[PDB]
RNA sequence: AUUUUAAAAUUAUUUGAAUUUUUCUUCUUAUAAUUUAAGUUGUUUCUAUACAGUACUUUCUUAACCCACUCGUCUUGAAAC
RNA sequence: CCUAUUAGCUGGUUAUUUUCGAAAGAUCUCUCAGGAUCGCUGGAGUUGAUUAAUAUAAUUUUACCAGGUAGAGAUAAUGAU
RNA sequence: AUUUCACUCAUAUUAAAUAAAAUAACUCCAAGUGGGCCAUUUUUGGUAAGCAGAACUGGCGAUGAGGGAUGCUCCUAACGC
């Protein structure tokens, strides 16, 4: 017998595999582990580890979002593992070379208006290997409903998390525990 | 029928097996309820810096954007 | 079955043999800083600002100064993780600690080594030196006090 | 489109000589220090004086008990000791804050100081290290100097000879030398134990504390 | 690399002198050493030992010390018991 | 040499002393001679005994000698008279016994054993102090009086003791325990 | 006991049987864990039923092959030889239960002139 | 199929030096080899000059040495009277 | 027939291997054979580390704190004697 | 007090030691559990109890193996073939 911690084996946490049977996403995930591991990119790395996140963990990014970030680097790509989604409180677009997963139709259109250009990370891969004059991006992965009623629970002190509710009326969880007129507030 | 009232036992192994977690110790801490009429100066001490960092800012830019 | 805020500080809330009475007018005087590290040690001769039984010689950083309160941070184990808590006293109740009065002393020599040893370029070790096991010491001893010593009887 | 196997090898032959001069200076040092204790004692002896020679700096440790049935504070100090198994030995340079976590685990240890004979001995025949990226190790019996010259080179301890210099004199780099090793497994005693119960102290036969010189023949049967 | 059988370090003479770039010279000393013929050490073993006199002299001069220290402790309490006799 | 017949018992000779404090630059230094197994064992036991006697332990003192002593004459018999103080399960006693053999270290063999024998007294009980050497004249227990006599002779009624190989098991004939 | 043929190692012989299907008739040999409370064979008792256990498995490299040093491939046509005529000499035949006596012979006829051993040759004749 | 390489050692030549002064002295200069490197190779028999046996492989049945309490379940605790 | 009423209670609850692996504390409860909640556990995922170092530690050392249990006392107080 | 500019406070062994310390931190979803018992040491009630009630740690439970003839808890020691 040894006294180890969890029987001497080093546990990872995390995904490991793609999990979508995408064929062209298999395809992008074997050339970019294939990019990570050939040459010595934490740029390669980091997007091979994206291309395998779930759904929740490559948000959409926006136009507006895209373009304020890339405002001080106008020469360079911007390069996100998520999709492109139009703002329509955006009220110009300027000359952006960006690389992404996918692009709304609206957000393409736009782009191609503007005079830059949409690419996949196929061409990523192609004209610039190793990451050169290329930022990485990704959007709110915080910013979703679901996260709202995570943390602590509704009903403990200073609790921003929403409660699960069938409706937000006058009746509906607001009497008793969330005001000081009813026993206590939150 | 009669049962245990009370006991500690295990409790200790149960509190290490995840380890006695510490605090975060996070950099900053809310000033919410902490010495008003100072806190207040403060903020007021952090608008006059900043104004006058954006103004000197928007002087340079405007000069050298013509 | 009784739980009260004081319930078993019959010894540590009791004044010392000698030592009864309120609180020097010198103790008023003593100077707190926001961060610093200060000992909750309770004074039963001021009730108000009196903190709970758990936090008497207990240490922790000043968060929060009033007129004549304090706000320190303390850390308390409760059962699997440990948590702060925001203890308020009054300054009766409070006492500059001396945890890090060696490390601000060490700070201070040591910058002043460090200064003068820089300037004649000597590499000097700054660490502290956990002292273990002594060298070789040739001793002299004149046989007039080396005394042969054998188990005592029993009597 | 060569050079690099040339400039290679004259790297290889410029570090061979380097650890040969280190180790004869090194053997040269082993003798003088012999040399020197001796005609201390016989100068101290002539004279009306004591000679108290140093304290040897450097202790070998064997775990003596199984896994079961050990209070947290014995775990603790035997994880950060490195003694995981039954019969595990490491070496552990001495101080106040070592001699005290060896005083709490005490009564499961046997340790002693351990002579360079037996040092070279396990580092030769039992000696294994610690080879791949950090916190990724994979125990690597020795066989050559060159996963000791890439992790040890940079201290300039490029050789199993560096390394026993190190740990039997508690050197500069002793604690990389000892971390880089791995812990050794030993087996059980030739001729066994008197009594893991009772201490090598009390009068009747036991086994656990501080055998002193004693160690080397203990770990000698066990190597 | 494929592992293969771990030699022997220390009576492998290939990988110990791998290993060790000097074990080869300090070995050959050692061999020439033991090598040394018997009859100069016949005639200088008396030569070495008779240099010894002045520590044997000394040596039995401390343990003299010793017992005589143990025998007056010895006397010293055997006194203080017959004083405390009566 | 018969390992067999050997035991474990040496006698040290040991010197000690407090480290120097402040408060006195150099200490009175405390020599001592002990038998035990090993250096080590007498070590403990001076360090346990400077701990009892006067109020100094290792933690505050240093070791300025530790040799083993060897008998001068491991070949002479000598008479040795031992006092002795150990702790029965209901008290303690001072016992003066006497032994006579070649050693000092065998004569304190002997003494532990028959110590252990007669008085089922484990040697963690026994204190020794005072082992020396006696003349003929003074020896006080008869049965070592008995062994000085002018010529002393005796017969040799002992089983005989014969090796593994000829200790066979089945006899052809009764041996005789008269033999002699 | 550890059988070995060449660099064949077979680590256990006499297939492991269900705990107490002996002395049952309802309770058939084929292996079952027994999940039990107090049940001897799940707490290891010495003596009674050893469990199978990943240690027992067969060197991989030897795994899957039969005592001629081959895989054994199941055909029911003359058209599975195809891919074995690549691998006639790491590969046996064996011909499935189910096929007639007509296809049996073209079969074993394709397999010699494959030079392809056959399992079961002699089948139905 | 581009580290069973390189070196390390040894052998036979060879260069210079050192030295404990030499038939295992050491350190390199070059060459050619060998293994002590760089995880077992060789020889001789037998099976056998057979096509299934009295051998070999295997299943089964019996013994023999050692071991082995009734499973499922509730239970702190089940072989449980 | 409603009705396969309800049961905090008893019984049962069906292939293999592999990996991880508990609790029998606590708070509230017409609660004490129950439940919710915390703790202990698994799975999933991200951020990190992968740089013999930092975070970190049922460990020690150094420095500084707090205590009134063992002991001691009865001539220091109280209460005994 | 904050902000901006300066200078620089060991790091080439790491502002004490040691550390299969990132096998970390965090988030989500969820199971079972919420009758415990035993041993050492401490301890309350009881004449006492294989009694009742607590503290620390380790175990049994959930766990086989060697030993204690025998034995859920003792000793050694925890388990792939």
């Amino acid at each position: 017998g040894i006294a180890l911690k969890n029987v001497g084996r080093i546990k990872k946490h995390g995904r490991k595999h793609l999990v979508s049977k995408n064929p062209y996403l298999r395809l992008l995930v074997k050339l970019y582990n294939f990019l990570a591991r050939r040459t010595n990119a934490n740029f390669n790395k980091i997007i091979a580890k994206r291309l395998i996140m779930p759904k929740r963990y490559r948000p959409p990014l926006s136009l507006s979002k895209l373009q304020y970030h890339m405002a001080n680097h106008p020469n360079d790509i911007a390069v996100v593992v998520g999709s492109i989604t139009d703002d329509k409180r955006l009220f110009s677009l300027k000359q952006l070379k960006v690389c992404a997963l996918r692009f709304t139709e609206t957000a393409r259109k736009r782009i191609e208006d503007a005079g830059g250009e949409c690419l996949t990370f196929d061409q990523l891969a192609l004209k610039y290997p190793t990451g050169k004059k290329c930022v990485l991006l990704r959007g709110p992965t915080k910013a979703r409903t679901a996260e709202k009623h995570f943390g602590k629970a509704p009903g403990k002190p200073k609790s921003k998390a929403r409660p699960y509710v069938r409706s937000k009326g006058r009746k509906f969880e607001k009497a008793r525990g969330r005001r000081k007129s009813r026993a206590y507030k939150k | 029928a009669k049962s245990k009232n009370h006991t500690n036992h295990n409790q200790n192994r149960k509190a290490h097996k995840n380890g006695i977690k510490k605090p975060k110790k996070h950099k900053f801490m809310s000033r919410k309820g902490l010495d008003p009429n100072f806190f207040r100066n403060q903020k007021y001490c952090l608008k006059g810096i900043q104004k006058k960092k954006k103004e000197l800012k928007l002087k340079a830019k405007q000069e050298k954007n013509n | 079955k009784s739980r009260g805020k004081r319930s078993g500080t019959r010894y540590k809330f009791s004044k010392k043999f000698r030592k009864h009475g309120e609180c020097t007018a010198n103790k008023y005087l003593e100077k707190l800083n926001y961060g610093d590290y200060v000992d909750i040690v309770c004074d039963s001769t001021q009730q108000k600002g009196m903190p709970f039984n758990y936090y008497h010689g207990k240490t922790g950083k000043i968060f929060h100064i009033t007129k004549r309160g304090v706000g320190v941070l303390v850390n308390k184990r409760v059962k699997h993780r440990i948590e702060q808590k925001k203890v308020c006293v009054r300054i009766e109740h409070v006492r500059k600690s001396r945890c890090n009065e060696d490390f601000l002393l060490r700070k201070i020599k040591n910058a002043e080594l460090i200064k003068e040893a820089k300037l004649k370029n000597e590499h000097i070790n700054i660490k502290r030196k956990t002292e273990g096991p002594k060298p070789a010491a040739m001793i002299k001893v004149p046989p007039s006090k080396i005394i042969t010593i054998e188990p005592l009887p029993f009597y | 489109a060569a050079k690099k196997i040339k400039t290679l090898k004259l790297i290889n032959k410029k570090k061979r000589n380097d650890l040969r001069q280190r180790t004869l200076r090194y053997e040269e040092e082993y003798e003088s220090e012999r040399k020197k204790i001796i005609e201390l004692k016989r100068e101290a002896r002539k004279n009306n004086c004591f000679y108290r020679e140093a304290e040897k700096k450097v202790v070998f440790v064997i775990r003596l008990k199984g896994v079961n049935k050990l209070p947290p504070k014995v775990r603790s100090v035997f994880r950060l000791l490195r003694l995981l198994q039954v019969h595990n030995g490491v070496f552990v340079k001495v101080n106040k804050a070592t001699k005290e976590m060896l005083k709490i685990v005490e009564p499961y240890v046997t340790y002693g100081y351990p002579t360079l004979s037996t040092v070279r001995k396990l580092l030769y025949k039992r000696g294994y290290v610690r080879v791949g990226k950090v916190r990724r190790y994979a125990r690597k019996k020795i066989q050559d100097n060159a996963d000791i010259s890439k992790h040890l080179g940079k201290y300039n301890v490029h050789g199993i000879e560096d390394m026993v210099y190190q740990l039997y004199t508690c050197g500069p780099v002793f604690k990389k030398v000892n971390n880089f090793l791995w812990a050794f497994k030993l087996k059980p005693p030739r001729k066994g134990f008197k009594a893991k119960r009772h201490a090598f102290n009390e009068p009747r036969p036991g086994d656990w504390g501080n055998r002193e010189a004693h160690i080397n023949e203990l770990i000698n049967r066990m190597i | 690399k494929k592992r293969l059988q771990n030699k022997n370090s220390l009576t492998n003479f290939a990988v110990r002198c791998r290993l060790n770039p000097a074990y080869k010279l300090l070995r050959s000393l050692a061999v020439l050493r033991m090598r040394k013929s018997i009859l100069e050490k016949s005639k200088n073993k008396k030569e070495k030992r008779v240099q010894k006199q002045i520590q044997k002299k000394e040596l039995q001069k401390i343990n003299h010390d010793y017992y005589k220290g143990v025998a007056k402790a010895v006397k010293k309490k055997k006194k203080r018991e017959e004083k405390k006799a009566k | 040499i018969d390992n067999s017949l050997n035991t474990n018992i040496h006698q040290y000779h040991i010197v000690g002393r407090a480290i120097p404090t402040a408060k006195d630059k150099n200490p009175n230094v405390y020599r001592m001679c002990i038998f035990a197994k090993n250096d080590t064992n007498a070590k403990s036991r001076f360090w346990y005994f400077m701990k009892k006697i006067n109020k100094l332990k290792k933690s505050n003192g240093e070791l300025l000698a530790c040799e083993q002593i060897k008998e001068r004459f491991p070949l002479r018999v000598k008479n040795y008279g031992v006092l002795l103080r150990y702790d029965s399960r209901t008290g303690t006693h001072n016992m003066y016994k006497e032994f006579r053999d070649t050693t000092k270290e065998g004569a304190i063999a002997q003494l532990y054993s028959e110590m252990a024998g007669r008085h089922r007294a484990r040697a963690s009980s026994i204190n020794i102090i005072r082992i020396s050497e006696i003349s003929s004249s003074l020896v006080r227990r008869p049965h070592i009086k008995q062994l000085l006599k002018r010529r002393l002779r005796f017969p040799a009624l002992h089983l005989p003791t014969l090796q593994k190989e000829y200790r066979k098991k089945f006899a052809s004939k009764r041996p005789s325990t008269y033999r002699m | 006991a550890v059988k070995k043929v060449g660099k064949i190692i077979k680590k256990r012989t006499k297939k492991f049987t269900r705990f107490q299907s002996n002395r049952f008739m309802r309770v058939k040999p084929a292996w079952r864990k027994p999940r039990g409370i107090d049940c001897r064979v799940r707490r290891r008792y010495k003596g009674t039923n050893l469990m199978p256990s990943i240690g027992y498995g067969s060197n991989k490299k030897t795994k899957f092959l039969l005592p001629n040093n081959k895989y054994k491939y199941v055909v029911k046509n003359v058209k599975e030889m195809e891919p074995l005529i690549m691998n006639h000499t790491k590969y046996c035949v064996q011909i499935a239960h189910n096929v007639s006596s007509k296809k049996r012979k073209q079969i074993i006829e394709r397999a010699k002139q494959m030079n392809v051993s056959v399992i079961n040759a002699k089948a139905r004749l």
